[PDB]
Order: structure tokens, then C-alpha cells, then sequence
């Protein structure tokens, strides 16, 4: 939507709120391995914290953000907690991996855990109530999110070979705009039979449209996203010194996050004319093409395509989700399914996912766990058309 | 899973001497494999590596367009063929299988499973 005040507040905090984890969360391994000189093998305890704090404050966060509509309270604490970004990694987390590795784990876990795992979707949820009250589409607002993960990656490549404890500095201090963003958006005051109940978000759970939904996200989804975990690896199975290979890499996902936003500025008009459920199956069709072809890649130029055919699914997948999930159930409940039916459940099968699609990386391999992983995406992608309660392909 | 090596020992210069490289445990779908080499002193070097799916091989500058390599599914196997030897390609050739973690397939770091080596030699007269 075009000028607005109060979408400029929060387009600007997607930017600079994912400029926060585009310092962190891709590259993270580079992190723990070429500085803080971690194992290949070790980083499996710290994911593991993450994932179980994760685990926990992804329904918190959820309900609460649906109990509270638009009161600010949550972010508030969230972009609280983003202010301790730069001491967090610098002084603490960093040296307290040198230590005892366990402890170190736990403190990261709950923090970023909280801030991001669970923090993210919370942050999209809240402005995805502000798209329907203030008149502008959500994917006109995330893809300000797309440039600052790639801007700050575009920052952390350049820096890292001087000075790549930089970036966090810049964390912390785009947490304190992104408080001044806050203050002057607009929204319910503090203070605080149609509302919101524990009671009736439980008798949630007995509905089937839910269960369905649930079926694509840990079916699809969560198989698309342990495919991404080990990805960048396989991506530099391509090339010969790995600091090329990486370094391609990192081309990629810049120039392809910026691909990403072009895409999903557009994604809501296209989303809004042919569906919600569609745009789920438009994704989970984009991400087993991604699998299955990355099974039988063999050029770099083949993988290279095949991580900027990332950038086409994301758009339909996050305007897509929200497109189906604020339709087919009560507005009133949209933040607590999105982070316990998409996240939490996503999360929960990511445990067991990630473990046993680890086992064919040592086992039989790369493309050829690719091979498995693409047929279950494609095969939970073919069911969805039939169990998600919408329109479909069909119409047409 | 292991890593045979057969082949090795003294050619003239100009022979052609073929290594071949066998294995025993799993299929290697996906897994793709190399060779490396290391003379008197000189950390270890690249030759040679190849995956399924696609002749698509990769080889060294001191070794392009002399060395040839192929492989063999179900086989599990693996060959490397020398030709044009000159005494500079003295040293000890070790098979290798690629690992998920690490940097490329030009690294001896990113290869987890090392053969035992097997040495060729090379002299003038
Ligand atoms: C130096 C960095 C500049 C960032 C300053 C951010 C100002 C914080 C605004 O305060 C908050 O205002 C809310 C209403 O907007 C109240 O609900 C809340 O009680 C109060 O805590
Ligand atoms: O931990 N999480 O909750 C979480 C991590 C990453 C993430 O990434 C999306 O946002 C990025 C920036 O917009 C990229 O576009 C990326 O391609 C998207 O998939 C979303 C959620």
C-alpha cells in the first residue's frame, strides 16, 4: 500500500528487525566453527537448545500474542531483549562456548530461542493484525524484511574478513530504532465475548481443518526446512576451495533476497486472486522441485538455480499462510495457530526429522537423502490439495 | 566404511600406470570420491575427484589433461588412469571419500574416510 504512516513504522521494523538475525542466523555455523572453533559435530547441542527453548516459547508466544490483539505488550519485551544482541554474542554466548559448551548452549537456547526462533513468527503475526486493521497487504510489509536480511548480509560478508563482531554492534542499535519505530506506531493503549480464551483455543484443537493444516506444515514445510539446514554445504560440494564456494554462496542469497522481495511485493495481488490454499501448494510445489532437483544437480550453475528457487517459494509460503490461515479459522486465534500449528509443530517434527535425515547424510548421502526428502515434500504436497478445505487448482 | 588402493610402484617416464580404488561397507549414492597425493614434503595435493550422475570429474593443474577418472556403481569402484608420467609425480596417492561438512571437493580437509596410500614412482633412467 502506498503512503500510510503507520505501515512505514512497521515495514521499517521488519527491515531492521531481520537485519538483526541476517547477522546471526545465516552463516550461523561459520560462526561456531571458523571463530569460536567449535567441532562440525558439536553444533548438534546448541541447535538442540535452541530447538527446545524454541519448542516452549512458540505457544507462549502465540497465545499471548492473540490475548493481547494489538497491545504492543510482547514486542515490547522482544525488542527489549534485541538491545542485548551485541553483548550477548561478543561477551558472553562466544566465551561461554569457550567454557563448559553445555551451559554456554542453555544461555543461547533461552535467548535465541526466544528472540528469534519463537520471536520471528511473533513479530509477523502482531503486524499481520495491523495489515487487516490499517489497510495494506503483509507481503507489501515483510518484503522490507527480505532487504535487511540481505543488506546485512551483504554488511557480514564484507566485514567478516575485518572486524565481523561489527555486525552486532549494528544489532543492538538497530534494536533501539526499531524501540523508536515502536513508540510511534499506532495501536491499542495499554490498560488492558468476541475476544480471546484458553477455552475456545483449545476447543481449536478438535477441529479437522486444523489437523489438516497441521498435516502440510510438518509433511511439507518442516521437510523443506532440515533440506535447507545442511544445504550450504552441499552447495559447496560444487566447488573447489570452499571460500569460493561459500562466497558464490553468499552472492546468492544476497542478490536472491532482493529477488525474494521483488517477488512478494507482487505475491498479495496474485495470492488474493487465486486462493489461499493454493498458494501453500504453489510453495510446496516450488520446495519439492527444490528437493528432488537438487538430487540430481551436477554443474554448479544447476545448484546455483537451485537456491534462488528458494526466493520463489518464500513469498507464497509466508503471504500464502496467512492468506489461508485468517479464512479458514477465527481472526481472533491467528497468532496462536501460526506459532503453534506452523512453528511449534514445525518445530516438533524437526526433532525427529533432523535426526533421522542426518543418518542418510552419513549413511547414503546428500542428493541421495534429497531424493527421500523430495518425496515426501511432493507426496504430503499431492494429499494437501485434497484434505485443505479451500477452493484448490480446480478453479480455474 | 574402508578404502582399498591397488595399483602403485616404479614406470618410466612416459608410462601409463591405471590406480584403481575399491571400497567396502556402503553404496556411495550421492557420496563422490577423489584422490590425492603428497611427494617428500609438500602438504597434500589434489589430482582428482567424481561423482554419479554425470562423468562430471574435477582434476589439478599439475595433473590436467593427463590424468583420467571414472566410476562404477553397484561396482563401488573407482579408477584412476595416468598417462604421460614425469618424475615430479613421484609421491604417495591416497583414495578418499567427500564428507557433509567442510569446503569443496579440492580440500583434503572435506574428505572424511583416507585411503592407506599407495605409492607410484617415477624416474628418468
Ligand atoms: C535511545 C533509543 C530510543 C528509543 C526510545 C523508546 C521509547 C520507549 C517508549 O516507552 C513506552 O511507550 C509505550 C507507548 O508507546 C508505553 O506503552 C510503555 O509503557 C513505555 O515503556
Ligand atoms: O527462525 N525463524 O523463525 C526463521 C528463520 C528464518 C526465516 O527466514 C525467512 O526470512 C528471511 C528474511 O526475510 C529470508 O527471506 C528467508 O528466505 C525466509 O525463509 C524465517 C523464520
Amino acid at each position: 500500500y502506498l503512503k500510510n504512516t503507520n505501515f512505514w513504522m512497521f515495514g521499517l521494523f521488519f527491515f531492521f528487525y531481520f537485519f538483526i538475525m541476517g547477522a546471526y542466523f545465516p552463516f550461523f555455523p561459520i560462526w561456531l566453527h571458523d571463530i569460536n572453533h567449535i567441532s562440525k559435530s558439536d553444533t548438534w547441542i546448541i541447535f538442540a537448545a535452541i530447538s527446545l527453548f524454541s519448542l516452549l516459547f512458540q505457544p507462549l508466544f502465540g497465545l499471548l500474542s492473540d490475548k493481547l490483539g494489538l497491545r504492543k505488550y510482547l514486542l515490547w519485551i522482544i525488542t527489549g531483549m534485541l538491545v542485548m544482541f551485541a553483548p550477548f554474542f561478543i561477551f558472553i554466548f562466544g566465551p561461554l562456548l569457550q567454557y563448559n559448551i553445555l551451559v554456554g548452549s542453555i544461555v543461547g537456547g533461552i535467548y535465541l530461542g526466544f528472540c528469534f526462533n519463537a520471536g520471528a513468527p511473533a513479530v509477523e503475526a502482531f503486524i499481520e493484525k495491523v495489515s487487516r486493521r490499517s489497510n495494506f497487504e503483509f507481503g507489501r510489509a515483510r518484503m522490507f524484511g527480505c532487504v535487511g536480511w540481505a543488506l546485512c548480509a551483504s554488511i557480514v560478508g564484507i566485514m567478516f574478513t575485518i572486524n565481523n563482531q561489527f555486525v552486532f554492534w549494528l544489532g543492538s542499535g538497530c534494536a533501539l530504532i526499531l524501540a523508536v519505530l515502536l513508540f510511534f506506531a499506532k495501536t491499542d493503549a495499554p490498560s488492558s465475548h468476541s475476544a480471546f480464551s484458553l477455552k475456545l483455543a483449545l476447543e481449536l484443537f478438535r477441529q479437522p481443518k486444523l489437523w489438516f493444516l497441521s498435516l502440510y506444515v510438518i509433511g511439507v514445510s518442516c521437510t523443506y526446512d532440515v533440506f535447507d539446514q545442511q544445504f550450504a554445504n552441499f552447495f559447496t560440494s560444487f566447488f573447489a576451495t570452499g571460500e569460493q564456494g561459500t562466497r558464490v554462496f553468499w552472492y546468492v542469497t544476497t542478490m536472491g533476497e532482493l529477488l525474494n522481495a521483488s517477488i512478494m511485493f507482487f505475491a498479495p495481488l496474485i495470492i488474493n486472486r487465486i486462493g489461499g490454499k493454493n498458494a501453500l501448494l504453489l510453495a510446496g510445489t516450488i520446495m519439492s522441485v527444490r528437493i528432488i532437483g537438487s538430487s540430481f544437480a551436477t554443474s554448479a550453475l544447476e545448484v546455483v538455480i537451485l537456491k534462488t528457487l528458494h526466493m520463489f517459494e518464500v513469498p507464497f509460503l509466508l503471504v500464502g499462510c496467512f492468506k489461508y490461515i485468517t479464512s479458514q479459522f477465527e481472526v481472533r486465534f491467528s497468532a496462536t495457530i501460526y506459532l503453534v500449528c506452523f512453528c511449534f509443530f514445525k518445530q516438533l517434527a524437526m526433532i525427529f526429522m533432523s535426526v533421522l535425515a542426518g543418518n542418510m547424510y552419513e549413511s547414503i548421502g546428500f542428493q541421495g537423502a534429497y531424493l527421500v526428502l523430495g518425496l515426501v515434500a511432493l507426496g504430503f504436497t499431492l494429499i494437501s490439495v485434497f484434505t485443505l478445505s479451500g477452493p484448490g487448482p480446480l478453479s480455474l | 566404511v574402508q578404502l582399498v588402493e591397488s595399483g602403485g610402484g616404479l614406470v618410466q617416464a612416459g608410462d601409463s600406470l591405471r590406480l584403481s580404488c575399491a571400497a567396502s561397507g556402503g553404496t556411495f549414492s550421492t557420496f563422490n570420491m577423489g584422490w590425492f597425493r603428497q611427494d617428500l614434503g609438500k602438504e597434500r595435493e589434489f589430482v582428482a575427484a567424481i561423482r554419479w550422475t554425470g562423468g562430471r570429474a574435477y582434476y589439478g593443474d599439475s595433473v590436467k589433461g593427463r590424468f583420467t577418472i571414472s566410476r562404477d556403481n553397484a561396482k563401488n569402484t573407482v579408477y584412476l588412469q595416468m598417462n604421460s608420467l614425469k618424475p615430479e609425480d613421484t609421491a604417495v596417492y591416497y583414495c578418499a571419500r567427500q564428507g557433509t561438512n567442510g569446503g569443496g571437493y579440492s580440500e583434503a580437509t572435506s574428505y572424511n574416510y583416507w585411503g592407506q596410500g599407495t605409492q607410484v614412482t617415477v624416474s628418468s633412467h
